[PDB]
This record gives structure tokens, C-alpha cells and sequence, in this order.
């Protein structure tokens, strides 16, 4: 029925400038009231803005005359654009509609917003060898690390999607290196752990760096 | 006490307090952008 | 502006079960809060119109309760697709604010830890940084602990983790662990092992290697 999908966002060094967008599936943004929000983890959500369907606008105290809304009511989308960006507010940003006072009804994707003087590093990989105990049983479990990246997150896959059964991904670590680090472990049974062909995708957006490394048997002495 | 005015219109309303300070030349707000507009160099008295 | 409180810190609870979620503001309003639901990864969903009012998308197991400062949410017959956290915003004035929020998870029975240990890649050696990892697997609670020591003396300072979700198909969840240390320091001890306590043993459980074994 009636969507909003969004687009945008992302990571621009300190003092730099970011526009957004968002369009609306079914209901036109010219007759409804929209507003933004953004979410930091661990922080929550906060308010940032909003417009009245009478075209006025308002904004947080914190962002006066610096964060910006408008809207073109012949595309049924929704613009914003942010100037001097400053640090901690690197965050997923959204998109919603109210009716009566501020219920925030239908919501979009979200769009990550992100803030740093570093810049872009593709991700690293390395494959862990399983042990003896580790094919006791039927089944196997078989994983690799990925870490030495900037900025989060990154997509791991197998078959661009296909399987999607067996995998277990860790959350993402921020290190005191200042870079990002995750891990991924997917199940085989312990038969085709000599046969089948293991191939592991990784796939890191912003450096735009898509990495393959096979996972195989190997050994412990060795 | 001392001047004559032409007309003065008085007008009335049930509004809650948190809305009463929208009641002001130049304002935003509900109240002043869909219910009740008043000019940018408007003359009069406000009491509620 | 007006600040929220949600309570508890965490929600644990089988499902079935009548559900309470409790917030209080900075200072006294009279119905103007409301829910905020949210599946993680997802976009999240608004949940009860003021204090008692519902959305027609949503069953009607939901109920929530208000008052000039305190406002609890009650949710009745938990079901799985129940798994979320849970928010508070002001639909009152302030301008608006909102909640630190609150997770709710659905409870089965206890499940202990699968661990194995992995040592370095070849790579990371070549780099001059060493590291050690330790995996546990499809357990509940969540309040699973994992230690790590090295020559039997105590080394979790080491250490950066995070955990995985609530498994929807398992009840249960994952850990990831890494252990990291320069090489020299790497070469400094010999054996390598990692401690985990968790409900469901009697005993924690320890794995262990040596360095010499590669």
C-alpha cells in the first residue's frame, strides 16, 4: 500500500554537506504532514523536524538554521538537506507521516548517516580452518574473520543470497583503531566438507570492495 | 483612556495554555497557521 | 525539555505470557504519550494510539496504560513475532521527545554454549599482530560470560565482543570473541584458553591450545 522509500546519506568528513530524499508509494506528501527522524545506537531515537501540511516547518532548538526541509508535491517526495554536519551525529535518519498530533503511522527503510575524518578501507579476510571436534556429528561449523574495515557495515554472502540457511553473522565491532570488524560462521554436514566447493563473498559498500575467499579443510599439523 | 478608534473587533476562543503563546504578530503554530492569523504590524491588545 | 524513563532495563518472559512495560516523564502530562515497536534491522512501527487507543493493524493481545506521570504498556499472550524492542515518544509538547527504550525476549528453556576456539591465520602472523578466537553458539541465556586465559592466567581485558539477536528458529543465541595480542606478546606465553560460564552446565566449561601446536 502505501510506502515511503528514501535514499542518501552516508559518510562526508566534518564541516561537509549532505542532501536526502525520500518518495512516498501511495500517499502524495502534498496533503500529509511529514517529519524526520534520526536513530544513534545505543542513544535511540531523537526528533529532528517535520512540515505541516500547510507548507510551514520546525525544527529542533540544537539545529536552527542549519538543518533544512522541503518537498516537491509533483514527485510525492520529500527533500532534506544537512549542512555542517559535526561529530557523534553519524546515525540511521527516517522518514515519516503523522496523523493527528505527530503519530509517526508509516515509515520508510531508513537512510545511515555518517560523520569522521577517515576515510574508506576495504575489509580484510581471514578463513579459519575447522577442528576434529568441530565435525563431530553430522554437521560442521566453518567460519573466517573479516576486520580492518571503514566505515560499517559489510555484507557477507554466499551465491549472492541464495542460501540463506546455516549462517550465523556477528554483530559489528568499532575498534580503538578506528576501523570496524565483524564475523560470519555457516554450517555444512560433515561429508561434503571434502567436496563441495566453499566460496564466501564479501561485500563492503562504501569502498565499494567486493572480497571472495574459499574456505577449505586444510589441517592442524601442519 | 485618551483615544478614539473607528471600530474594535473583540474576538474569542477556547484554547489550551500551551497554545496561548501562539497569539502573536508573526507566530507559527496550529493555532496560528490553520485556526486563527494575525497581521505583521498588528494593533491591539491580547488577554486570555 | 522532557525527559522519559522506560522500565525495566530488559524484558525476559515466555511467550503466552501477559506482557508490562512501564515508562515515567520529567513532568506531568495528561495522555499524551504512546509506542513505538521496532524489529531489529527494520523499520520501526507505531503501536498505540495516546494511552489506550489502538491501530487497526495490530491484534488486539496490546494494551497500554497512562496517568499524569506514569504510563505502563501491557501486551497479553507473547507470541514470537513478538521479539523487539520498545519505545516511548511524547505526542504531547515540549517540542517532542522520546524514550531510552526496552527489549522484549521470548523464552523456551536453556541451552549451553557450543565453543571452539580457532587460532591465527597464517595472514595475521605474516602482519605481525596475533589473534585468538573463540565462538559460542546457539545458547540461552544470553547472559552467557567468556573469559580468556593465557598460561592459566587471566586475560579478558583483551577483548572487544558482540552478540547476535534472539535466534527466532533456536530460542537461543551467538557469541563473538577475539583475543589479540602483538607477536612478540603472542610469543611471550605458550598455552592459550578461554573460559565460559553458562546456566545450562553445571560447571564452566574451558577449551584450550598450545602455541607450538600451529
Amino acid at each position: 500500500e502505501v510506502q515511503l522509500v528514501e535514499s542518501g546519506g552516508g559518510l562526508v568528513q566534518p564541516g561537509g554537506s549532505l542532501r536526502l530524499s525520500c518518495a512516498a508509494s501511495e500517499i502524495t506528501v502534498s496533503r500529509n504532514y511529514m517529519s524526520w527522524v534520526r536513530q544513534a545506537p545505543g542513544k535511540g531515537l531523537e526528533w529532528v523536524s517535520v512540515i505541516y501540511s500547510g507548507g510551514s516547518t520546525f525544527y529542533a532548538d540544537s539545529v536552527k538554521g542549519r538543518f533544512t526541509i522541503s518537498r516537491d508535491n509533483s514527485r510525492n517526495t520529500l527533500y532534506l538537506q544537512m549542512n555542517s554536519l559535526r561529530a557523534d551525529d553519524t546515525a540511521v535518519y527516517y522518514c515519516a507521516r503523522d496523523y493527528g498530533d505527530f503519530y509517526f503511522d508509516y515509515w520508510g527503510q531508513g537512510t545511515l548517516v555518517t560523520v569522521s575524518s577517515a576515510s574508506t578501507k576495504g575489509p580484510s579476510v581471514f578463513p579459519l580452518a575447522p577442528s576434529s571436534k568441530s565435525t563431530s556429528g553430522g554437521t560442521a561449523a566453518l567460519g573466517c574473520l573479516v576486520k580492518d574495515y571503514f566505515p560499517e557495515p559489510v555484507t557477507v554472502s554466499w551465491n549472492s543470497g541464495a542460501l540463506t540457511s546455516g549462517v550465523h553473522t556477528f554483530p559489528a565491532v568499532l575498534q580503538s583503531s578506528g576501523l570496524y570488524s565483524l564475523s560470519s560462521v555457516v554450517t555444512v554436514p560433515s561429508s561434503s566438507l571434502g567436496t563441495q566447493t566453499y566460496i564466501c563473498n564479501v561485500n563492503h559498500k562504501p569502498s565499494n570492495t567486493k572480497v571472495d575467499k574459499r574456505v577449505e579443510p586444510k589441517s592442524c599439523d601442519k | 483612556n485618551d483615544l478614539c478608534f473607528t471600530n474594535v473587533y473583540a474576538d474569542s476562543f477556547v484554547i489550551r495554555g500551551d497554545e496561548v503563546r501562539q497569539i502573536a504578530p508573526g507566530q507559527t503554530g496550529k493555532i496560528a497557521d490553520y485556526n486563527y492569523k494575525l497581521p505583521d504590524d498588528f494593533t491591539g491588545c491580547v488577554i486570555a | 525539555e522532557i525527559v522519559l524513563t522506560q522500565s525495566p532495563g530488559t524484558l525476559s518472559l515466555s511467550p503466552g505470557e501477559r506482557a508490562t512495560l512501564s515508562c515515567r516523564a520529567s513532568q506531568s502530562i495528561s495522555s499524551y504519550l504512546a509506542w513505538y515497536q521496532q524489529k531489529p534491522g527494520q523499520a520501526p512501527r507505531l503501536l498505540i494510539y495516546g494511552a489506550s487507543s489502538r491501530a487497526t493493524g495490530i491484534p488486539d493481545r496490546f494494551s497500554g496504560s497512562g496517568s499524569e506521570t506514569d504510563f505502563t504498556l501491557t501486551i497479553s499472550r507473547l507470541e514470537p513475532e513478538d521479539f523487539a524492542v520498545y519505545f516511548c515518544q511524547q505526542y504531547g509538547s515540549s517540542p517532542r521527545t522520546f524514550g531510552q527504550g526496552t527489549k522484549l525476549e521470548i523464552k523456551r528453556t536453556v541451552a549451553a554454549p557450543s565453543v571452539f576456539i580457532f587460532p591465527p591465520s597464517d595472514e595475521q602472523l605474516k602482519s605481525g599482530t596475533a589473534s585468538v578466537v573463540c565462538l559460542l553458539n546457539n545458547f540461552y541465556p544470553r547472559e552467557a560470560k567468556v573469559q580468556w586465559k593465557v598460561d592459566n592466567a587471566l586475560q579478558s581485558g583483551n577483548s572487544q565482543e558482540s552478540v547476535t539477536e534472539q535466534d527466532s528458529k533456536d530460542s537461543t543465541y551467538s557469541l563473538s570473541s577475539t583475543l589479540t595480542l602483538s607477536k612478540a606478546d603472542y610469543e611471550k606465553h605458550k598455552v592459550y584458553a578461554c573460559e565460559v560460564t553458562h546456566q545450562g552446565l553445571s560447571s564452566p566449561v574451558t577449551k584450550s591450545f598450545n602455541r607450538g601446536e600451529c
